[PDB]
């Protein structure tokens, strides 16, 4: 499946 | 670029300009570096103190950096997800749902949704914090497209990981107050909007069939369908994954996708370039085949027992495997006539050539299925013919082999079909 | 003809 959990980057 | 021991200065000031300053550092140096230093963050015991932050509803700018820095700290590992939870980050996100300020009430939308991403329990325990009412709050306006693009992504997203998991599954209370929501995102005209709707319907379809009925009941079937034959792969992969899951279900449930045109669009999906494609719609077949003989007969006037013949004779191994299963059960329920033309499209050859597969179980469904076609030329008086058309191909010899095949389970059927037609 | 998840 897809992530699971995001970073908010920049 | 401060260092973490400068930032714990700062933020140890009870200054609250000195506060917001350290608190934008840590959040420059968890966004911004490559190997961001969660575990030194988490050490020096920054997170209650971001935590704290949250509440400052008179600095909005200490609110959005402490909730951007622990976003980043909860979408690591579940240790890092944990550090967050055990912080009293839960009730603070929520109530940070309410802020009147767009960017701080979406970075708490997406924290809330790397916690319930995180697995089943952080999942619940979001949902026994009430984060649903003030989500779906956010998402009452008469039409989607008055919201902001990035807004409505990540409320999607995170209402996706709400909808996400199993033992357990989501409380059935909570799926049932999502769904109408989720069923006017997932006809909402945005490509990352509607891959993520389509992900949390795949999720809320892989269950049993009462999970599957109250998403059918819903009326998604028509729009999945829709979805099916998108050209974004990001979309057409959890649509074909959710019709696949749905058609695990009862007969009546897998009539619905036919009913909506979901054969139609099996040629393209059987001869795809993606692997996991080609796959799923294999997979799927084989679960449309184990259907009743009228559903069996639509996939023939579908046209794809030829594509069945293909994905049999040259695909990724995994992608035969699953032609074989989608072979077994056709012969298994279809009709005698059926499984004759079956035959006419040319399933023995390919069927023979992978009986030669290291694979044990492939072997097992391969020769259930002759067993299977034999059965229906026993009803003709056609036994010999057939058996003439296996040694034909090559493939009576490695019926010959396979009663000396180590696993337990080829014999038995080796065995016994040469007793009946090869003997 | 049994159905095979997930």
């Amino acid at each position: 499946g897809p992530p699971k959990k995001r970073a908010k980057v920049d | 670029n401060w260092s973490v021991e400068d930032i714990v200065k700062g933020i140890n000031s009870n200054n609250l300009e000195s506060q917001l300053q350290a608190t934008q550092a840590a959040r420059k140096l968890l966004s911004r570096e490559k190997q961001p230093p969660i575990d030194n963050i988490i050490r020096a015991g920054l997170i209650p103190k971001f935590v704290s932050f949250l509440g400052k509803t008179d600095c909005s700018p200490i609110q959005f950096e402490s909730a951007w820095a622990l976003t980043n700290i909860a979408s690591g590992t579940s240790e890092q997800t944990k550090a967050v939870v055990d912080g009293g980050a839960i009730p603070a996100f929520i109530s940070l749902l309410a802020s009147p300020h767009a960017h701080i009430s979406e970075q708490a939308v997406w924290a809330l949704g790397n916690i319930a991403g995180d697995g089943s329990a952080f999942r619940d325990l979001v949902i026994k914090h009430g984060a649903i009412d003030p989500l779906l709050a956010l998402l009452a306006v008469p039409d989607l497209s008055t919201l902001a693009c990035g807004y409505l992504r990540n409320l999607t997203w995170t209402l996706s990981n709400l909808c996400r998991n199993k033992n357990p599954a989501p409380p059935l209370d909570a799926v049932e107050q999502i769904l109408p929501t989720l069923v006017r995102l997932l006809h909402h005209n945005d490509p990352e909007v509607l891959a993520d709707s389509c992900w949390a319907i795949s999720y809320l379809t892989d269950g049993p069939n009462e999970r599957i009925e109250m998403v059918v009941k819903k009326g998604v079937v028509p729009q999945l369908v829709k979805l099916l034959g998108a050209t974004e792969l990001p979309i057409v992969t959890p649509a074909l994954r959710a019709i696949g899951n749905i058609v695990t279900g009862t007969d009546e449930q897998t009539q619905k996708v036919i009913d909506a045109g979901a054969l139609a669009v099996f040629p393209s999906l059987l001869t795809n370039p993606k692997t996991n494609i080609q796959k799923e719609a294999t997979w799927t077949m084989s679960n449309i085949t184990a259907g009743r003989q009228d559903q069996i007969q639509q996939v023939v006037n579908h046209g794809l027992v030829p594509f069945l013949v293909g994905v049999l004779s040259k695909a990724d191994f995994k992608t035969q495997k699953e032609a074989a299963w989608a072979i077994t059960n056709y012969t298994s329920g279809g009709t005698v006539e059926q499984i004759v033309y079956l035959v006419h499209c040319g399933i023995i050859e390919p069927l023979m050539n992978l009986l030669s597969a290291k694979d044990t179980k492939i072997i097992q469904v391969i020769l259930d299925a002759i067993s299977n076609i034999f059965q229906a030329a026993e009803k003709l008086g056609e036994t010999e013919k057939l058996s003439i058309m296996i040694e034909e191909c090559g493939g009576l010899d490695k019926i010959e082999a396979l009663q000396r095949h180590e696993n337990e389970s080829v014999y038995k059927a080796s065995l016994n079909l040469i007793e009946k037609y090869f003997s």
